[PDB]
């Protein structure tokens, strides 16, 4: 059981939203090991970029405890 | 966020104390310029986009903002910018409507200087457009909240700055 | 506040305040020196309603003034009046600030898992709150008296 | 009228009393019904909280229908008809009108802000939309709120301080036991999968395809293969 | 039981069981001859457990039996002890099964809500569970009496 | 889902009934068995892949199911196929460990005829694969399990019929 | 996160050894530990709720955490303690059933630092509480878990120190 | 292991564990000695099943030392066998731990990319195994030759 | 109307209506006789403010009543006045309910589509509203005057 | 419906074959066990209301079924009871006469599970009434045939639960 520390910062183009989303823009989340692949694609796909991602769960070299 | 009645109110409870005379001055002194207030802000809200458009002509249009390699350059930019402009001004007015400037803290200078840093945006051009509102907005409202609408828009460039 | 529940939802709604909530706002500024009084009143009178309605809770409820009770003992008593004054105290805010914000922040969120830790009844609480408005609304005129009993018959609602 | 007949034929023939070869020998002749591709039964009654799923034991009232693999179906827009997706591919993205259900989106800061107030500030006010939120989102998920022992802390706690973003407490809400309890355990595999795709998305499923996707995931990894290849598709990032 | 929990977990990650559930399930068929005799031993004394858990409860807390009490009159009286032998069938019950399963959706989940409904005190009842483990127990062996205090405070735990 | 000794609890439940001599004999009665089910459950649990190849082998290949116009042709049927008979196996074991075919209702047979009465499956090809994989797990389990494991197969066949 | 025979499962694996006599040696210290770990934890949820009313007795209540300008004051704060007190007991619990805190920073000690250092939290209070729960636990099991129980708790105090 | 299963699913309900879990877990510390008189036999008649089996599965199946298989060389082999020797020590991980999740987290999860990559025999691999099985039933008494069988054919059950 | 939008809110939270919305809803209750009036006025000055916004429409559009254009001949501006008219009676609608929702509802969504099938010039439709919003003005006190101005400002921002 | 001669003889034909000495020997068994089979089924059409007798004495009737609310209440579902476990005890003898569980599954099997669900009827007290009846009809037939007799009732019973 591992998660992902990350902060990335997400630009919409060609939408125009008219009200507050500096909390969709930029943002910094936990995300677990299992979908870290996911979610790191989702950004790049949108634009985005991927300021940092942290650890903050697990351990460098585990081979055993590290299941989902 | 909180507004004037909210602060006394919150600044009394962590003491535990029941409303005393001082926060009832501090009432008073914010419900006498509740007219004002009102009057200032429908001013503003009727006259939003002229504010934004001569705020934009004063400071930022006709440079090399709107040119290509300017920041603003582009239609998505620079309706992105213009959308930042009306941003500002509308926070501005809620601000100057609860009376405190929580509300421009948490739902607009957080993070904002971070992520303005990050996309390459202006932030002293930006200042300078807020400005601009400044002055364009003073001059509407008139002397009588003239004072009350500018001590937010410097709240909004200093945060920014 | 009134001012804070207009701004918040013209926020996240993402437009102006119109005429709607500009005479909303003339308005809840209209009712505050009544507010202001019926709140002086209360607080004038807090000794005598947090006493009486301690009275008629333990008529009602004897047992929790007993062996097998919350509220056994003089100073067990005296921490039952201190919560029914810091429940006045939070009604008389609620009563100023013109909605129930202050009241439910303060005393409202996370009251259950207070008194299910304190093992504490709450049912009891809410037939002292019962009481405190019974006796705040003796001392008030019937207009005002029904403007703090909206107010207590929050608390009591909530508290459930 | 083979199966018709040897149906009849049965001595269970008299406990079914849904007529069947009128509804035959009309179905010979129209077009193909909207339902699921499966079974008539398989598609739930849609209430707020319920997942009934007709027996079709207790009471049969068996209707099958060839359809196919490429048979799209026909769903109605809970919203402006000109919004459909059908006809409008960017239709979700396009206002919110008061035709439709209420839309939450935590635009409120959240994070756990702090400010330049008091230390120990009492009221704070809005800290009650991240609360209304996440009654909401049971709302949404389950269809209904929990009891007390089943609510599911340190996720909540999580959204409240701002380490996760709604997307991840939707998550962790799907993949939790008592979904799983509630709406995979006592039903039928294909049945589940079907009541829990309304669930996490907000429509029914379309195609024989997009059934199949998620059948030959569920027979590989199970109840959380399902949620995690719904929570994790295209269209759920492109929507909500 | 052990059997639908295993197969449950099994269940959901769609896949055949693994030794440890097998080996859980053998040590399960092994001490289903003593679990079935203790359960037993408990029925056979139902009423018993039942009278002096009940009166051991009601001199610890007077007040669930005084005129503001939830147990006030005879027919109250009656419910609670009512309820007791319930919660003991229950214990039976869990104890044959070997888990906690079928005892879990009849008598705990709802639980608060039901005596929330009724207004009673839930560490009342807690209290009366434990006063039906002491009396259980003292008629059990110490390693059957461990077994049923298992279950026992479980039931404890899960009313809290 | 229930199993034998959930549902005796649920029987006496029902009538608010604590356990007596007759459940305790069915308890009995089931526990004496535990042992040969946990055996046999291993031992299809290990040779899972081969009970459905030579049950494809005995009752459904080499016919005109995999030929051009059977419901088995091309790839992507029969991989359904194999994986129906994967599900049926693995379920009819979940059956067989908890002595009750109430999960079978519940999970299998609960509209799984009329699915496949719409989508076009022969139902008397499905059933003979499914007592194929009977024998096969009849003769691979031995007579200490054989019959146990045999009746949920029967149980299936005659629920799809 | 790991336990004890897991630890030693990864830490040979890394190294690529099979179990010698050393890993069976720590592999016998855990087990013959095992019935007072599982009997101290019964007892410990049997009586969670108890510990953490004793322990918020004798630790934070009746001082000015729970008086106005406390950082314990309001209800939604003093539920909030009372959550992360249990919070803190349970997995307390957990490493002590595990023979290791492994799963105590995983799932605690990341990240409780600096979120009670934004939020105000006062980490002497909370330090003082879990002690408290220390030894009224300590107190509950008894001699032969007293140490076992006692170790996790310090390593929650020091981890939070 | 058998704990770490109990705890997995402890906190994912946020709850203390079962009486069942604790009964287990009792369970499993009472047969961890067993457990390790297996485990320390197979250690230390590592080489000998690993070339009694490996000799074993070149006779049902030969092909695979053939020019066009996959083990085709003396290095090819070597490493063959330096799988069965990894699966055997896997084997006696999981014979210790009590269940399987420290041999998925080491030798299963994606086991079947890896050896499609390397264009390997998997059901190969599921047959050395089980000649391994045999080999190592052939050196330990009747209960706890099927203990460590339990683990074997869940290995080729896993492969598969 | 208010009541729609503050009850589905409610029930979307599922939830009992707060004090705001009730306090909301005694204000549109209050206001109910002011906006019947301005209604009454609105209706009976219908065919006045319809044939003057015809008027101020076709002079500041000539090109509109023009040969290519798209409401030429008596039948085609007769059509036009007729569509006036129905956006003044969801103005009179919108007035009465209190909010924009029957505007909404009845003649705004697909407005865009409708008007591009006819091939019309939305501008000039949102002319002659502007028209009509000054000849409804003309004919109110201020504040009502407001009051209507804040829906016709909403139907010209809306066609847009 | 098939029984033992008739599912032997169609068993060679659809592969083909000859009937070799296995498939003489198994006719060997069914046909040396005949007369056995014939005087139980005599004894069983002798005295088949009085094993339904002593069936619903042991394992119905005096409980909460007969007592309002219960499914075997009222003289219709009285009546209704007796005439299926009538129509249990013959069809048994059928399948006992013919050597095969083919016309139980064929004529009782199917459909009787869902007909009971739909109606309300409870399964577990059928298969109770069955094993009574097995119970007296292994009294009755005697030694001889009592396990021939017993294995269709425990076939039915298996198929019911
Ligand atoms: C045929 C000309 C019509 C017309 C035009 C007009 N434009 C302006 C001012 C600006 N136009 C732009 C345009 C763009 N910026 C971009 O990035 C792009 C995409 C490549 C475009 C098209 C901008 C930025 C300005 C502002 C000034 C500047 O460029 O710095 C004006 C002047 C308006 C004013 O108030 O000064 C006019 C008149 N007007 C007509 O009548 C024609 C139909
Ligand atoms: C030691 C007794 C405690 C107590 C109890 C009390 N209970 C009631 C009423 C009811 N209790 C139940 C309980 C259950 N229903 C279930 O299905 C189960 C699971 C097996 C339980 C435990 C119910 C249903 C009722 C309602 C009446 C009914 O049974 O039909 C009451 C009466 C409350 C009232 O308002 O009348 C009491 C007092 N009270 C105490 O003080 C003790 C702690
Ligand atoms: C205008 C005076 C200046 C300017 C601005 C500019 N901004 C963007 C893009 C964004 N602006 C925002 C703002 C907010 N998001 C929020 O949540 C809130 C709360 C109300 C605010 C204020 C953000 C986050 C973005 C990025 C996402 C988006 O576009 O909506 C742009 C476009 C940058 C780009 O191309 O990605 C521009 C140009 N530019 C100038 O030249 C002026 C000085
Ligand atoms: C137009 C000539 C006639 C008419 C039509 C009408 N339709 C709707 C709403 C819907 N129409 C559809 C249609 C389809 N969806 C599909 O996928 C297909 C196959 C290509 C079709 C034909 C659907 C699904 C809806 C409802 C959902 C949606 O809006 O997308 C309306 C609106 C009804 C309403 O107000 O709710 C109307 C008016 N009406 C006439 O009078 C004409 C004869
Ligand atoms: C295999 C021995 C026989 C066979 C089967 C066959 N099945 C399908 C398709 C499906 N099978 C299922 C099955 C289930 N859903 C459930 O919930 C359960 C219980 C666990 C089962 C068993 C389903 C849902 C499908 C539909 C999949 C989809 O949506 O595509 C096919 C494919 C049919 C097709 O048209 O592609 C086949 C061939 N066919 C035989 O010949 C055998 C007798
Ligand atoms: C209690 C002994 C002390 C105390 C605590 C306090 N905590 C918060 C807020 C939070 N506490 C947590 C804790 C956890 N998250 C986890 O994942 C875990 C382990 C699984 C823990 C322990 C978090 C994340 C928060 C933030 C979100 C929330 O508030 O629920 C508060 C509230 C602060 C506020 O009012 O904003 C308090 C008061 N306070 C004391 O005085 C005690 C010494
Ligand atoms: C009494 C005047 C006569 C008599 C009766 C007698 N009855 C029984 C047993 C039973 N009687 C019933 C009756 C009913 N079930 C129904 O649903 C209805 C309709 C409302 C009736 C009338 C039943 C079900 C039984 C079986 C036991 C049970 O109820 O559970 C007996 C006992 C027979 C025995 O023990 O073998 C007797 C003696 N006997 C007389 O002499 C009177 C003429
Ligand atoms: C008796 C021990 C149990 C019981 C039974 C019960 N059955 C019915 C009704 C029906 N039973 C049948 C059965 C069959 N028809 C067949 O052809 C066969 C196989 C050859 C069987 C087994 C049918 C078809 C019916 C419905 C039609 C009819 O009534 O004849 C009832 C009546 C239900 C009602 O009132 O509607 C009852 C009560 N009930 C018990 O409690 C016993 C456990
Ligand atoms: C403003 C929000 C707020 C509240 C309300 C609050 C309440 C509060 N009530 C307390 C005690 C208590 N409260 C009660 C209450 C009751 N007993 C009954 O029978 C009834 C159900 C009820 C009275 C009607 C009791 C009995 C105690 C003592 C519990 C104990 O000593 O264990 C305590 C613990 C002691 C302390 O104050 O330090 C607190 C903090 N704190 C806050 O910050």
């Amino acid at each position: 059981s591992r998660y992902f520390k990350v902060t990335a910062c997400i630009p919409s183009l060609k939408r125009v939203r008219t009200g507050r989303e500096l909390q969709n823009t930029f943002f910094t989340k936990l995300v677990p090991y299992e979908n870290w692949f996911t979610e790191q694609q989702r950004i790049q796909k949108a634009g985005g970029k991927v300021l940092s991602v942290k650890l903050f769960t697990g351990v460098q070299g585990a081979n055993t405890g590290v299941g989902a | 966020m909180q507004d004037a009645i909210t602060a006394v109110i919150n600044n009394y409870d962590v003491q535990g104390k029941y409303l005393d005379g001082a926060a009832l001055d501090k009432l008073k002194a914010y419900f006498t310029t509740g007219a004002v207030r009102v009057r200032a802000a429908a001013v503003i809200s009727s006259n939003a986009t002229t504010i934004i458009k001569e705020a934009a002509a004063k400071a930022l249009i006709y440079s090399d903002l709107t040119r290509p390699g300017g920041n603003m350059y582009t239609t998505r930019r620079y309706a992105a910018c213009i959308r930042d402009m009306d941003y500002f001004l509308r926070y501005a007015t809620y601000a100057m409507l609860a009376g405190d400037p929580s509300i421009l803290d948490e739902r607009v200078l957080n993070g904002l200087k971070e992520t303005y840093n990050s996309l390459g945006v202006p932030i002293a051009a930006t200042v300078g457009g807020i400005q601009a509102m400044k002055e364009v907005v003073g001059g509407l409202v008139g002397p009588d909240a003239a004072k009350e609408a500018s001590i937010y828009f410097d709240y909004l460039s200093s945060g920014l700055s | 506040s009134v001012l804070t529940k207009a701004i918040v939802n013209a926020d996240a709604e993402a437009r102006y305040l119109s005429p709607g909530e500009l005479d909303r706002i003339k308005s809840f500024v209209a009712s505050g020196e009544r507010r202001l009084r019926i709140a002086q009143t209360l607080t004038e009178a807090r000794e005598r309603i947090v006493k009486q309605a301690g009275d008629q809770l333990f008529q009602i409820r004897p047992d929790v003034v007993s062996p097998g009770g919350n509220a056994y003992g003089e100073k067990m008593t005296a921490l039952c009046l201190r919560d029914l004054d810091y429940y006045l105290r939070l009604v008389t805010y609620g009563i100023v600030a013109g909605d129930v914000t202050p009241i439910e922040e303060i005393g409202i969120i996370g009251v259950k898992e207070m008194y299910n830790s304190l093992q504490t009844p709450i049912p009891a609480v809410a037939e002292g709150v019962r009481a405190m408005k019974n006796v705040a609304t003796s001392l008030l005129s019937g207009d005002d008296a029904a403007e703090a009993g909206f107010y207590f018959d929050y608390l009591v609602g909530a508290m459930q | 009228n083979w199966g018709a007949a040897y149906d009849l034929y049965n001595y269970a023939a008299p406990r079914r009393k849904v007529p069947q070869f009128i509804t035959l020998f009309a179905d010979y002749t129209q077009p193909l019904p909207n339902q699921h591709p499966y079974g008539a039964g398989n598609d739930p009654l849609e209430i707020q909280f319920g997942a009934i799923f007709k027996n079709s034991t207790i009471n049969p009232a068996e209707r099958a229908a060839p359809i196919g693999k490429d048979v799209k179906r026909i769903l109605i827009r809970n919203g402006s008809p000109t919004s459909n997706e059908r006809g409008n591919p960017t239709g979700m993205s396009e206002g919110a009108t008061t035709l439709g259900p209420k839309i939450f989106k935590l635009t409120q800061n959240v994070g756990f802000r702090s400010k330049g107030m008091v230390q120990n500030a009492g009221v704070v006010t809005v800290e009650g939309s991240v609360q209304a939120l996440i009654t909401a989102a049971y709302q949404q998920i389950f269809g209904r709120q929990l009891y007390q022992g089943q609510r599911l802390k340190v996720a909540e706690i999580k959204l409240e301080n701002g380490e996760t973003t709604v997307k991840e407490f939707v998550r962790a809400l799907g993949r939790s036991e008592i979904f799983r309890k509630l709406y995979w355990e006592p039903f039928y595999v294909c049945k589940a999968i079907e009541y829990i795709h309304r669930r996490l998305l907000g429509r029914p499923t379309y195609d024989r395809v997009e059934n199949n996707r998620y059948f030959d995931i569920a027979s590989k990894k199970g109840f959380y293969g399902v949620v995690d290849a719904m929570l994790n598709s295209n269209e759920y990032q492109e929507v909500f």
